[PDB]
């Protein structure tokens, strides 16, 4: 997020970089479900406000933190 | 080893120089298991008789007579 | 179809209950404490009957202990246990020299028949309204309904607290009303006992019928005792009516055989867990496999029951047969009544009657007239009423003769009969064919029946009256509940099943199509993004470090005054651990052992560990892959698809098994080469030979070979002459199958030891590289060299050992070499038990510590922990490798045979065992041990060592000991010599040992 | 084939009766594979 | 597994166990076989698991429990793994060959802490946390390569 | 062992068929588990005995002997044996040769310490404290001849040989016929240094508190086979040379 | 059979089963697939059940009874089988 998504135009710099960060934030909930859930980023359009995101995924996955 | 020496020379037609060349590369390439028939003991030499072909650089009636003398 | 299943080795006897009266104890105290049962649920009361059922002086003892030192201040679940606790000593007490006792508290269900929008089918058993308890559905049961007519409220704490219903269940309820004075007049009961009438029918006889119901009223308050019955019972299968009647007998103490067509571990196993949940104070159950369609069994069955315990029977005799077994037969009309029909028809009747025949010639044999055994007969009320049944009516229907035969032969003494017209009973609680109309049927003013109510019901027909009433005239039973009274069931029946097909099968489509419809009118935007994506789970394998508590949580464990008072530098600690066995490493036994079944994680470690899955970072196919992989085909594998590959193939090659040839040399047991010695009684037929083999065999042999120059090759010609020795080779059949072996594809290779390595070294060293890489894991530390940071080179030790070591490495120096096989020049070196030892400290650690190899043979681990710790506390090391390790090979596995030690594998299966269940300790039939392969390590420091370091501390080791035992001639023989680790005088025991109390020895510190 | 409930502290004279009662005359399935054995290993070529 | 049972039930009388205070055999060889060298490393390994989880693993293989074992009070032989409010201490006893007895005490590693001071248990705990990240790292690496 | 004369076995395949011999009929299909096609056995029905014809592909061993350049050894004077200190033939007829080294080491021992009668110990120290600290290289390894090899010949061989073998048992045989300590027993493996770790263990062991008393030592045998390792290792001196 | 009661049910018994009751089910059940094979739907065949009025009444019968008492299904399987156009029951109750 520091290095792809641009705070001054609240945005990401590039759509393909967005789909990047997504695709990563599945992988941490594939690697530390225990079971098969339905997805916590469902859509790349809940990223654009992207620190509330972040918290929500590593809420429900703590372990990740550490 | 007097029937893979002869082999060598009837199949082949190596004398008794390359014939020892050709059980040396049969030593190194070694089979792990006692060979089960006289075919495969045969196919082993052809394979061994063409690896030493590689090395050194080298491209290619009267058993029934026998029968009745083994009996006698 | 009539193969013979049954042997009297095969017979598996389930009498401990003394031993599981605490275990379900136990279970109980923690379920309440973890809050798995609160104080509504109805399994705390079902769970407390079955601990009175088992009362005994021990068991008071043990529930005095655990419930009097439970801290009520440590959370609402401690409350809970130690109010339930007490009560339930308070009962178990009064009960103590009391017969246990029947009595079902589980909530009565219905059926419910449920239809969603989409048309799906759901089954559902639902608690009914007014029927709460089995007291009630007794009630329910006199009063019949509308329908049958032919033209009380004892307040309990069930659902709100199951404390106070504990209290309940010793004290016996005496009613002055029984339900006999509730029936109506001009109306059925829908259970009722009937009464031949001289014309030659059965009639509901309305006072058979009150004693029959009453003795039920009183089950359900009371209970019902089975002390002293002795039952056989076939067809009693998991998920039957069968089955639930066996809990009941067995809950009253009954001594039951009940027999298996499918005998298995998976079912010797089922019965083991009811048994050891039901089995009250004196039952016993037998499992003995069993063909009812074979003849030549049924004479067998009734001889192993009869006979003496001295020629190997039981010693019974019969107070009551249960004769439920049944093939089901369907589709089968009177123009398909073929074999399966003809072989069910046989048998459901005439090896029915074989078997009660049998037991009147083995009652009589003995001179018994006074003991006969009531037969319990399953009939239908419905004989061709359905059709596509084959034999079935035509087999029940014939069981009514015996109700006339009764009379007319020579057999009223021996046998009684009690035949139980048993009606519709709703099979399990999913969806049976059957239980989607049943909600349907009991529209009409009927009733249908769970399989604890049937069982209830005919549990009824050995109450101690209607034992007394059989003795007299036989009984029927009507416990079909009012379907006699509904007209034209086939057909009514069939309706009910069409009517819920149709409004379905109707409403799934109507359903589809309206959402065809919507597709089309709006496309694919208004049902994509809607859509939902799911997230599949990857193996996260975790090290299981310990969980370290917050500082305020620690002091609290501890006494305040043992801060300060250890010197932590003489404190030794396991700091890291690791194994390789039969079920791979530390954390996947851990799996097996504890849980029995593997997690997504156990999965993944013991596909990776066998070599089924293998890592690929690259182009798969073109396409960019990054995951496991088919180790055989490199086709991608996700985490979620491992089990379903690769669980079947995982615990088939794991654990205890039949010995796999590949992974010892070709050493088959079932084929066992020796050599026997032979006099050349003739001349042999010349060979050729080197000069120098010629020579050999000269010199062996002398005058009795001839060797010539054969002068165009040079080579020799060898003549072994008459009196020469030769060698033969012939095969022993080996009587020891199985062993515990490391699961198949296990590879040093997996781990990363190099080709050198492997093809030098004796498997043995493998399995102790790879444990002790696998135990500084444990310890976090991934770099041996690390510790040198902390501590002198001279301070690490290996003080782990072998009971034999290399035993491939002696097969080489013993029997490899006389057959002059190649054998590696330094096999000698391989052998010694002192060399996994070298290799560890040549390959990984460098130590020049202290190296002290023990040999204890089965203890070789706990002397090898002792000599460790001594060796930290002497001060020579700070670090010390500590374990064992030994290898399974033909020839222990047939020294260990000879000596019999071992399990015999074809003894084991006369009895049927399987391989898993052949290790069997504490056991009764247990009968030699099962010899495995592997290596264990710990890694031990000072305590004060592993604070300064960070490493995980896994436990203390507060204690280890070695000791001998005496005099004797028994090398094998275990002693009692390690007492001496609790030798204490006792002498001057009046006051204490100010010594003992920690505070005094802080005080002088 | 027979064993007595306890042989181990029976003496070897009254066992031999107890065998005997119930013993045909013929070497059995032990002592016809220790005769093989005894020939086998401890007579020359050709001794059967 | 009568003299085990035997000398178990004897050191447990001696030391004045209170009587209802069974202790809790398990038995894994019913799992593993056994591995005659090996025996007890597998033993401690399986002690130290039921240490810190206090899940005691039943032997599954325990059908019929030999009524000659009842005479022994003080142990209990369970069938099902028992899931517990936490084990404070396990005895690993071996017998060997050659009159050749052993027995280990492992006591649950919380009671080391109540022994050191706040700061150097603090100090310790941050110094673990660390090294078991570092181990994962390296234990997930050399395992897929 | 004739180190001049080393019996090895050379297998060879039958290029013609054997002359029939006897055997019993578990002895025939044992020789017919292992050959299969090829060989053939048939009942002689006068005797009961059956024929064994070993035919065309058949294996068979052959002795051969090496003439091996180890011929000297350290060896125990001839004529030593353990009935002349008093060792009973149950006892030699039963253990291994270097279980009757150490057992009249054990009692030579006791004796150089003024202990004629190894029980007088327990007039000072508990039963639990004397300990047995010794310990072998390889150990009885005879006893590994008949599990290995002897068994393979179809030789006799006591059925409790395995139990000799085990480097554990020299001193459970010491325990049984002389001390009966219930003290530790800590058997080291320390091939040639296994007497001076011996010492050590023994000496921890008694600073530890565990043992009082402590029997620590040493004990090896020389057999051909060991010989002929340490020969292929190049460690022991070529005799012939010499 | 005679003089056969209840323990001394054997093969003779077994035997007579498949007589007097397996077997005549198997012959109905031949003689309709015979009469379907040739969609022969309105010439049924009366089959006349030679029936006892005594099951169990006399004993030593065998398996006579258990026979009998059997072909007593055949009035139900009528109306809930598929064979009611090629077979008709007429069970015949033969006295003394
Ligand atoms: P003895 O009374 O020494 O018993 C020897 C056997 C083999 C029975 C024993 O050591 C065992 N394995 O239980």
């Amino acid at each position: 997020v520091e290095l792809m998504f641009i705070r001054s135009t609240n945005s990401w710099f590039d759509v393909t970089w967005r789909t990047f960060t997504g695709d990563f934030l599945r992988r941490v909930e594939e690697r530390f479900t225990k079971s098969k859930t339905l997805s916590l980023i469902q859509s790349y359009s809940l990223l654009d406000k992207p620190d509330e995101a972040i918290e929500k995924v590593f809420n429900a996955y703590p372990a990740a933190r550490e | 080893i007097t029937v893979a020496r002869k082999y060598l020379q009837t199949r082949w037609g190596l004398p008794s120089g390359r014939q020892d060349g050709v059980l040396l590369v049969a030593l190194s390439n070694e089979p792990a298991a006692r060979l089960g028939s006289e075919a495969d003991a045969k196919a082993f030499l052809d394979s061994m008789a063409q690896k030493y072909a590689s090395i050194v650089g080298v491209d290619l009636l009267e058993e029934i007579t026998k029968d009745h003398k083994v009996l006698a | 179809g009539v193969a013979t299943s049954f042997s009297r080795k095969k017979a598996r006897t389930f009498d401990s209950s003394w031993n599981w009266a605490k275990q379900s104890l136990l279970s109980l105290y923690f379920e309440i404490i973890h809050g798995v049962l609160k104080n509504v649920d109805r399994e705390v009361v079902s769970e407390a009957i079955n601990i009175m059922n088992r009362s005994n002086d021990a068991l008071i003892k043990f529930m005095e202990y655990h419930i009097s030192n439970t801290d009520e201040t440590k959370g609402e679940n401690y409350q809970l246990v130690k109010t339930l606790g007490e009560q339930l000593i308070e009962n178990c007490k009064q009960v103590l020299d009391v017969d246990p006792v029947y009595k079902d508290v589980a909530k009565p269900t219905g059926p419910k028949t449920a239809i969603d929008k989409n048309g799906n089918i759901t089954y559902s058993e639902e608690p009914r309204e007014k029927v709460r308890k089995l007291s009630q559905y007794v009630q329910e049961m006199a009063l019949g309904g509308p329908i049958t007519k032919e033209s009380m409220d004892v307040e309990d704490a069930l659902d709100k607290d199951s404390t106070k219903e504990v209290a309940s269940l010793p004290n016996k309820s005496t009613i002055s009303k029984t339900v006999s004075s509730t029936i109506p007049r001009e109306t059925i009961p829908f259970l009722h006992l009937r009464k031949k009438t001289p014309a030659g029918d059965w009639k509901y006889d309305r006072q058979l019928s009150s004693l029959f119901l009453d003795g039920l009223e009183k089950a359900a308050f009371n209970g019902v005792t089975f002390k002293d019955k002795y039952v056989l019972i076939t067809g009693a299968g998991k998920g039957s009516i069968g089955a639930e009647v066996l809990q009941g007998l067995l809950q009253g103490g009954a001594k039951v055989v009940v027999t298996t067509s499918r005998f298995s571990k998976q079912v010797t196993d089922y019965y083991q867990s009811i048994y050891a949940k039901y089995g009250a104070k004196g039952s016993t159950l037998i499992v003995v496999p069993f063909n009812q369609g074979s003849k030549q069994d049924v004479e067998a069955l009734i001889e192993f029951i009869y006979d003496t315990e001295k020629n190997g029977g039981l010693g019974w005799d019969l107070d009551a047969i249960i004769p439920f077994a049944a093939i089901p037969e369907q589709g089968i009309e009177l123009e398909h009544i073929d074999s399966k029909s003809e072989f069910a028809h046989r048998i459901m009747l005439t090896n029915i009657l074989r078997m009660m025949g049998c037991v009147k010639k083995q009652k009589s044999a003995r001179g018994i007239e006074t003991r006969p055994a009531q037969v319990i007969l399953p009939m239908s009320p419905n004989h061709g009423t359905f059709g596509g049944d084959g034999m079935y009516s035509e087999s029940k229907l014939s069981l009514e003769t015996l109700f006339n035969r009764w009379h007319s032969e020579s057999w009223a003494n021996q046998l009684t009969v009690c035949g139980a017209i048993i009606g519709w009973t709703r099979g399990t609680g999913l969806m049976s064919a059957n239980n989607i109309i049943a909600e349907g049927i009991e529209k009409m003013g009927v009733r249908t029946f769970s399989q604890k109510e049937m069982a209830f019901n005919l549990l009824g027909l050995l109450t101690p009256e209607v034992v007394e009433l059989c003795q007299k005239s036989p009984v029927m039973a009507d416990l079909n509940g009012g379907l006699q009274f509904v007209p034209e069931l086939k057909e009514f029946t069939a309706k009910l099943r069409k009517e819920l097909v149709e409004t379905s099968e109707v409403r799934k489509a109507v359903s589809i199509e309206t959402a065809l419809e919507h597709k089309v009118v709006n496309g694919n935007s208004a049902d994509a993004a809607y859509a939902q994506v799911e997230i599949q789970p990857r193996a996260n394998i975790q090290l299981d470090f310990p969980e370290l508590k917050p500082y305020k949580q620690v002091k609290q464990i501890a006494p305040a005054e043992l801060e300060g008072l250890l010197d932590l530098e003489r404190v030794i600690v396991v700091t890291g651990f690791a194994e390789v066995g039969p079920w791979g490493s530390a954390r996947t036994r851990w799996e097996m052992e504890a849980f029995g079944e593997f997690s997504l994680e156990g999965c993944v470690e013991m596909a990776w560990i066998m070599g089924f899955i293998s890592y690929h970072n690259g182009n798969l196919k073109g396409r960019p892959y990054t995951g496991w992989v088919d180790s055989k085909t490199k086709e991608p594998v996700d985490d979620k698809d491992v089990k379903a590959k690769y669980e079947t193939s995982i615990l088939e090659h794991s654990g205890i098994r039949l010995i796999e040839p590949e992974l010892f040399n070709g050493y088959n047991p079932e084929k066992k080469e020796m050599i026997q010695e032979v006099i050349v009684e003739e001349d042999l037929e010349p060979f050729e030979a080197s000069k120098e083999t010629a020579e050999q065999f000269k010199h062996q042999h002398g005058d009795k070979v001839d060797i010539f120059e054969i002068p165009e090759t040079g080579e020799y010609s060898v003549k072994l002459l008459k009196g020469a020795t030769l060698y033969i080779p012939k095969a022993l059949r080996f009587d020891r199958l199985v062993a515990g072996q490391i699961p198949t594809g296990w590879n040093a290779k997996t781990y990363g030891i190099s080709d050198d390595i492997i093809s030098q070294v004796d498997p043995i060293t493998l399995f102790v590289l790879v444990s002790v890489v696998e135990a500084f894991i444990a310890s976090g530390i991934t770099d041996p060299y690390e510790m040198y940071k902390y501590v002198h080179v001279s301070e690490v030790g290996n003080c782990s050992g072998s009971g034999m070591g290399g035993v491939s490495a002696l097969r080489g120096m013993f029997k490899d070499r006389f057959k002059d096989e190649p054998v590696q020049n330094d096999i000698l070196q391989e052998s010694f038990i002192n060399t996994m030892s070298a290799w560890v400290n040549m390959l990984l650690i460098s130590s020049s510590g202290p190296i002290k190899t023990p040999v204890g043979a089965c203890a070789t681990s706990v002397e090898s922990v002792d000599i460790g710790v001594e060796t930290i506390l002497s001060g020579k090391a700070r670090i010390c490798i500590v374990g064992g390790y030994d290898d399974f090979q033909e020839e222990g596995s047939f020294e260990f045979g000879n000596m019999k030690a071992t399990s015999n594998t074809l003894e084991e299966f006369e009895h049927g065992r399987t391989p898993a269940e052949m290790s069997r300790p504490a056991t009764t039939t247990r009968n030699g041990f099962m010899e495995a392969q592997g290596a264990g390590i710990q890694i031990i420091m000072q305590a004060d060592l592993a604070l300064k370091m960070g490493v995980p501390i896994y436990g203390i080791v507060a204690m280890a000991a070695t000791a001998t035992d005496k005099i004797g001639r028994s090398v094998p023989a275990p002693g009692k010599g390690i007492l001496t680790t609790a030798r204490e005088h006792h002498s001057s025991v009046k006051y204490a040992s100010p010594n003992l109390n920690m505070k005094y020895r802080k005080r002088q510190l | 084939g027979t064993t007595p409930e306890k042989p181990e502290e029976t003496p070897l004279e009254e066992l031999a009766e107890t065998f005997q009662d119930t013993f045909s005359g013929a070497l059995g399935k032990q002592s016809s594979s220790l005769l093989s054995r005894l020939i086998s290993s401890k007579m020359p070529g050709g001794f059967t | 597994d009568k003299n085990e049972s035997a000398t178990i039930n004897e050191m447990m009388k001696h030391l004045g166990r209170s009587e209802g205070n069974p202790v809790i055999g398990v038995f894994q060889k019913f799992l593993t076989g056994h591995p005659k060298g090996a025996a007890g490393a597998w033993m401690m390994n399986g002690a130290l698991q039921i240490l810190n989880s206090g899940i005691i693993p039943g032997n599954r293989n325990a059908d019929n429990v030999d009524k000659i074992l009842e005479q022994f009070e003080y142990v209990l032989y369970p069938s099902k793994t028992l899931k517990t409010d936490g084990v404070r201490a396990v005895s690993i006893t071996s017998f060997g060959f050659g009159q050749k007895g052993g027995q280990a005490i492992v006591v649950h590693p919380d009671y080391l802490y109540g022994a050191i001071t706040e700061d150097r248990y603090n100090e310790y705990v941050a110094k673990v946390s660390a090294r078991e990240k570092s181990a994962y790292k390296f234990f997930h690496n050399g395992m897929i390569y």
